[PDB]
RNA sequence: CUCCGAACGGUAAGAGCCUAGCAUGUAGA
RNA sequence: UGGUUUCUCUUCAGAUCGCAUAAAUCUUUCGCCUUUUACUAAAGAUUUCCGUGGAGAGGAACAACUCUG
RNA sequence: GUGCUCGCUUCGGCAGCACAUAUACUAAAAUUGGAACGAUACAGAGAAGAUUAGCAUCCCCUGCGCAAGGAUG
């Protein structure tokens, strides 16, 4: 099933990160089941210039915590709230949000040029939705428009990721004028 | 079958359950997820219909899952599959208000994703955006125009079964553009042709004149834009 | 001094092992 | 970098057969001869064997001209501390091998009475060596160099016994 | 009302805009919507000053733009 | 000293069966008071000397995370991982009310999903009270029926999260 | 107090059956919901009784950016809670709003030397 | 052209058979003449 | 376990019912088994064992006892009761008792050839009590 | 700052001076890390008693 | 009118003592 | 004349191969600029990826139902 | 193990024929050796400089680098 399948690669993608973590050895942060980046012990002294990742780590645990919110959104469909807006209104906010609060910004803007995409995607449907007696609810907002572009997202960063985060586990197992012309 | 269950069940024990001199491996063959997470997105379970399965080529220490499947659905019985699911939704505002949305973190940050309670649950909602039709009108989509498995493997006026060029008969797409008339706005070849055809805005690109609603006021080609002579 | 042979693999596993 | 295309072992090593099969690895296993990946050749030596593979790198292991795994010599059998003493190779050496060099490893869970595995155990379930002597207190260039040899130490004093 | 920043480590970096007689039990709900944890499991830290859970926003002085260390607990 | 007091025993429904709480609340309870008095020594008769001595059922309080000694001996029982026998003799003993609630954490966290609800449905029946930390420290009088209930009910007790297989209603179309 | 246990524990399991029993219910008035709701749009009335309101949880009260304001979203994290600090209405000048940015001679969006998007939002 | 693009493939990709013993074959296994 | 079809299985179903749902039982207890006491990948073992015997329920009530229905069977096979590989296996006259069908893979050895479980004691070595570790059994 | 017995040293922390007497050097063979779990029915029941009649 | 930015350029510098989450899976007798 | 399917591997694709459409690089341009990467989009051509099209080769399912002629 | 022999020839079985021919860095292992710039206590960046500068002719770390940066003979 998809629901198992989905639930395999954010156990397996967590999975990576606690290992990348442990094979940096610094014992002392904590990646969340959020697919985001908790400190425990609080301390800054001088483990804040070992700590601090590249635009390949933080692009990587970008697209699995919105992977995981694609993912997690079925699992609530099983158990919670189904049947009526579990699917349409859930993939409405994660195309919202994705551009709004969820996501990440740090590791490239032209990711901007597809938010943007995606919200003006969002007035394209309400307008067109809330023509008659819905007027001003929120409502549906079926995941065709918003999926489309960030499909097209993970599209362009498959190619691309392979070469951006290709060095970085290669690195744990390698090992890393004028006066010309006269 | 059954198989990967239990071997994604092994995940961090201390080397004697697959991390004995695997662990190496789990983490380097897992280096190529995004490519997973692209087809994740792609194989959706297609809201219109229930939770439905997905061929896996998978990993024997269990560090991906490549959902190897393109979704080839017919692009009428696609569109009318969303279609159906517009109206249904646009239905339920009217008669439903009150909006029970749900919280966009589903769980805490301390939760293991457990895969077994949503493996045999034997609860699924089928009736979720599925529109009661009519055996009056919609006789001879009544069967097809329900699931994704005969959307692109029905076998009967057969249309290649491994998602191939399909044919179908003429009441039967007649009957598709009753539910497509919903969501469509073809009338004419003639309201988008003086100022939204896309051969238009190449002069309003090229000449650097925007055309009023159209474009979004692209710059111009050249450098020299106006003020040559007085 | 390796000397490599075309002979099959199937047949001469066979035939040393029985 | 650091490639090969045959392994430069020995007739006990190689197995108590004339067809055998090898099994090449390029550039892996961390060869210690020469801290460089070599071609590990895995093969089997025979039925109820240690299948064991190479160890030593392959230009670490032509000065010293020994064998893939075994790591004694070429034509007599004593070590580098006993061929690099001395014909004197010709009394030391000894044809038609012992298994002990094909024989597979000990069973951990035998040793600690917990032999869950039975008769189907690839591993020996016999009694270890004793730890007072020497010769089960080698090393990686304790073996391969002359220096520190328990081994040639006891060839060249019971060559004088009688 | 101020826009504190609760920019923590690691890309973790919201805007909050709460009131000036808002207490801080309203700031951590605020700051929980932008970040996406529970509230009572959000400790703010300005080197190691651990913040209450009933001081008003008026009392510490922050003023707009005076950006705070987010911590987990 | 802190990574297990079980060389090879068992294993916890998904992970370690130290890493059952939360990574932010087990560091912090790893540098302890309580915790370092109690973690130099640990046996199974120990565990039941120091769980009768304290009367309070609390996670974290104050500003700092500070552990309270119910969530300390629930650690150091996951750190031990004692027999099934143990931890069914803590749940139904009547020496304290606190030793009845400190088995129950232990089962709901490692136990399975049938010996949960198993376990946990004769402890409704107790009508005894008990005193509870709350965030800002203050001492809160709660009942043992209304602590079970809590373990029964969402995910929300002090410091722990790990779901049943099935609801109550889902379990009871497959088994009694 | 053994008596006055004795009825707040039974208090408390009379209510705790009424929750399991009203769980169980709760299935049953969603497809009793759903019934009465097909119903109603049915053959109830034609634009003539709607029986219901607006009832959403967050307020929708908002306000207007003056010239220049930043876009501040409320997070759509938690929206389910209802809670009384998320009802604030949030258009108000945070930092750099409080200026009427009309006086300024030709524009003044970002002056931090990062100014990569071109844009005034009248096109 | 195969010679190059064997070594295009091994750079794309980065970035049976007898030996007769005769070193110390006498009597130990003997009959092993191709191996 | 949730058919997932909805789509009201013939007749022969009800007298399949109780034995399949033994078997179903019995894998689903065995995935529940923990890691501890095998190896390696012997707590896959269970897993193709308890396969190996849905699949033979299905081929015998087909094939050898040919009490089910042709529909009832096809139904089966759509709804996960028995692989239709493992019964095209069978269906030739070289396999008839196969452990898995992972074993009958040819690419699957390092020196490409078939395992131990597709090879006769006669044919085999007088001393050997081995078990094949990719299917399971001999 | 404290006072190691067995360990002959002197640390400056609570924490630090219980680990230096347990879990050094001169603690290898005075009381190890690896423990070991009693009797579920035997060692641990007796427990439960003992603590009910000394207290009763 | 609703176009919402992230990191580096940043916490030093040292003396004595104290405790930890890590990794390899060998030939040999 | 005689085969509906399905999976592997070998070429050219100048057809909206794609009735829809991502990223990176190179050579020129604008805006900010304060060290740099993440930046804004106008022109052109080079890869990668999401995919596809005819035509020989090898397995499985009724290839036998007898399809066109 | 599966199917068949005008086999012995009973139909209890036996013998032959045809197909199926070498999985396993082998274990639930044995040990082997230790790393926070991490807390705590001690003093607290000098309250003071006369060569005037760069370019190419050997390597670790941050970073994804066909950008970049620290140290270098
Ligand atoms: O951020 P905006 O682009 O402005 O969109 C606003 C909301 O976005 P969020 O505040 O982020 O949620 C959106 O709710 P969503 O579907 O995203 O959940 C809709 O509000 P509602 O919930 O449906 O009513 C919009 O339209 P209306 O329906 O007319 O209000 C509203 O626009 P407005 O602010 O100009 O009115």
């Amino acid at each position: 099933d998809w629901v198992e399948v989905g639930l395999q690669v954010c156990r397996q993608g967590y999975n990576m990160l606690n290992l990348l973590i442990h094979r940096k050895n610094l014992n002392y942060l904590h990646l969340d089941y959020n697919f985001n980046l908790k400190p425990v012990k609080t301390l800054t002294t001088k483990e804040r210039k070992k700590s601090r990742f590249g635009n390949a780590f933080h692009l990587c645990r970008e697209v699995l915590r919105l992977t995981k919110l694609v993912v997690d959104s079925h699992v609530q469909y099983r158990l919670g709230n189904v049947d009526a807006f579990q699917l349409a209104d859930g993939l409405q906010y994660i195309f919202a949000h994705v551009g709004q609060l969820t996501g990440m910004y740090r590791y490239k803007y032209k990711l901007m040029r597809q938010i943007r995409m995606c919200k003006d995607l969002k007035h394209l449907i309400y307008y067109r939705f809330n023509t008659g007696p819905v007027g001003k609810g929120p409502g549906c907002g079926f995941w065709a428009a918003g999926w489309r572009v960030w499909l097209f997202f993970m599209r362009g960063i498959t190619p691309l990721l392979e070469r951006w985060l290709g060095n970085l586990l290669a690195r744990q197992f390698e090992g890393r004028v004028e006066s010309h012309f006269d | 079958p059954e198989h990967v269950r239990k071997i994604i069940r092994d995940h961090g024990d201390m080397t004697n359950r697959k991390f004995r001199h695997d662990k190496r491996v789990y983490l380097g063959a897992l280096k190529y997820m995004p490519h997973a997470v692209l087809k994740l997105l792609e194989n959706m379970p297609m809201p219109w219909e229930q939770i439905r399965d997905v061929p896996v080529l998978y990993h024997i220490t269990g560090a991906i899952s490549f959902v190897n499947e393109i979704p080839w659905v017919i692009e009428p019985v696609y569109i009318s599959q969303w279609g159906s699911m517009w109206i249904m939704m646009r239905r339920e505002k009217r008669d439903r208000r009150h909006f029970k949305r749900m919280r966009f973190p589903p769980f805490d940050d301390e939760e293991p994703p457990l895969d077994y309670a949503d493996n045999i649950l034997d609860v699924e909602p089928l009736e979720a955006i599925q529109l009661e039709l009519d055996p009056e009108e919609d006789a001879p989509v009544l069967d097809w125009f329900y699931d994704h498995q005969p959307l692109r493997d029905s076998r009967k006026y057969v249309n290649g079964s491994t998602y191939q060029r399909w044919q179908f008969t003429l009441p039967m797409m007649s009957t598709l553009y009753r539910l497509a008339n919903q969501l469509l706005t073809d009338l004419v070849d003639d309201n988008y042709f003086y100022l939204f055809d896309l051969k238009a805005f190449f002069t309003s690109k090229a000449l650097n004149m925007a055309i009023p609603g159209g474009p979004k006021f692209e710059p111009l080609v050249r450098d020299i834009n106006l003020q040559d002579e007085d | 001094y390796a000397e490599p042979a075309h002979i099959n693999d199937f047949m001469f596993e066979q035939q040393r092992r029985t | 970098w650091e490639d090969a295309d045959f392994p430069i072992l020995c007739q006990t090593c190689l197995g108590e057969n004339p067809y055998i099969r090898m099994t090449k690895e390029k550039y892996g296993k961390e060869c210690k001869i020469c801290a460089r990946p070599f071609t590990v050749f895995r093969w089997c030596p025979g039925v109820r064997m240690r299948f064991k593979k190479t160890e030593v790198c392959q230009t670490c292991s032509k000065l010293k001209n020994v064998c893939q795994t075994c790591l004694l010599d070429l034509e007599y059998g004593l070590p580098i501390q006993v061929r690099d003493a001395g014909d004197m190779l010709l009394k030391l050496a000894r044809t038609t091998p012992y298994y002990k060099r094909n024989r597979p490893h000990i069973c951990s869970f035998w040793v600690k009475g917990e032999c869950k595995r039975g008769e189907e155990c690839p591993y020996r379930h016999e009694k270890p060596t004793d730890p007072d002597d020497p010769l089960a207190d080698q090393n990686i260039k304790d073996r391969y160099y002359g220096i520190n040899d328990p081994v040639a130490d006891k060839l060249l004093k019971r060559a004088s016994t009688m | 009302m101020i826009e504190v920043v609760c920019n923590d480590r690691l890309g973790k970096k919201v805007r909050v805009k709460c009131n000036t007689d808002d207490t801080i039990g309203d700031l951590k709900k605020l700051i929980a919507a932008q970040t996406g944890t529970r509230w009572n499991k959000i400790v703010l830290k300005k080197w190691y000053t651990i913040f209450k859970d009933h001081v008003s926003l008026g009392d510490y002085e922050i003023h707009d733009g005076m950006n705070l260390e987010l911590y987990y607990q | 000293m802190a990574n297990r007091t079980v060389k090879d025993a068992h294993s916890i429904h998904g992970t370690n069966p130290q890493y059952l709480v939360e990574k932010i609340i087990r560091t912090r309870i790893y540098e302890s008071k309580y915790w370092k008095e109690e973690c130099f020594g640990l046996t199974a008769e120990l565990v039941v000397d120091k769980a009768m001595e304290l009367r309070f059922v609390g996670g974290v309080y104050g500003g700092n995370i500070k552990p309270t000694p119910f969530l300390c001996l629930t650690l150091k029982m996951l750190q031990i991982q004692p027999e099934k026998d143990i931890i069914v003799e803590f749940i139904k003993n009547e020496d304290f009310k606190y030793v009845r609630m400190l088995g129950a954490l232990y089962m709901r966290l490692t136990g399975t999903a049938i010996d949960c609800y198993k376990y946990l449905e004769p402890l409704y029946n107790d009508y005894r009270k008990i005193k509870s930390q709350n965030r800002n420290g203050e001492f809160e009088l709660m009942h043992v029926d209304e602590f079970i209930d809590e373990l029964l009910h969402s995910e929300r007790v002090c410091d722990i999260i790990l779901p049943r297989l099935q609801k109550r209603y889902v379990l009871e179309e497959a088994e009694q | 107090n053994d008596e006055e246990e004795y009825e707040a524990w039974k208090v408390r399991e009379l209510k705790r059956i009424k929750r399991d029993r009203e769980d169980r219910e709760a299935l049953e008035k969603e497809k009793a919901e759903i019934e009465r709701m097909r119903n109603l749009t049915e053959e109830e009335r034609r634009a003539e009784l709607r029986a219901n309101g607006k009832v959403i949880t967050n307020k929708a009260v908002k306000g207007k950016y003056k010239f220049l304001q930043k876009y501040y979203h409320r997070g759509a994290f938690f929206m389910d809670e209802d809670e009384e600090v998320y009802k604030r209405d949030f258009s108000a000048p945070t930092l750099e709003d409080h200026f009427n940015k009309t006086i300024l001679p030709k524009v003044m969006q970002v002056k931090n030397f990062g100014r990569s998007g071109r844009t005034k939002y009248t096109h | 052209r195969v010679a190059l693009e064997k070594s295009v493939s091994q750079k794309v990709a980065a970035a049976y058979i007898r030996y007769t013993p005769s070193q110390q074959g006498v009597a130990f296994n003997s009959g092993a003449k191709q191996r | 376990k949730v058919k997932r079809s909805r789509k009201a299985p013939p007749d022969g179903w009800e007298l399949i019912e109780p034995t399949l749902d033994e078997l179903d039982q019995k894998m689903r207890e065995a995935e529940t088994e923990p890691h501890e006491g095998k190896r390696k990948v012997e707590s896959l073992w269970p897993i193709f064992r308890i396969h190996h015997q849905k699949t033979r329920y299905i081929f015998d009530l087909f094939y050898k006892r040919k009490a089910i229905s042709r529909e009832l069977y096809e139904y089966c096979i759509k709804e996960g009761y028995a692989d239709k590989n493992l019964i095209a296996k069978w269906k030739k006259q070289g396999y008839e008792n196969l452990c898995c069908l992972r074993c009958i893979q040819t690419r699957d050895t390092n020196f490409g050839t078939n395992c131990i479980c597709r090879v006769p004691k006669s044919k085999l070595e007088v001393g050997r009590i081995i078990e094949c570790t990719h299917c399971g059994c001999r | 700052g404290y006072y190691c017995n067995v360990c002959d040293c002197v640390v400056k922390d609570s924490i630090n001076f219980l680990d230096h007497i347990n879990g050094k050097k001169h603690q290898r063979n005075l009381g190890m890390s690896m423990r070991v779990e009693r009797s579920t029915l035997d060692q641990v029941k007796k427990r439960f008693e003992v603590n009910k009649k000394k207290m009763e």
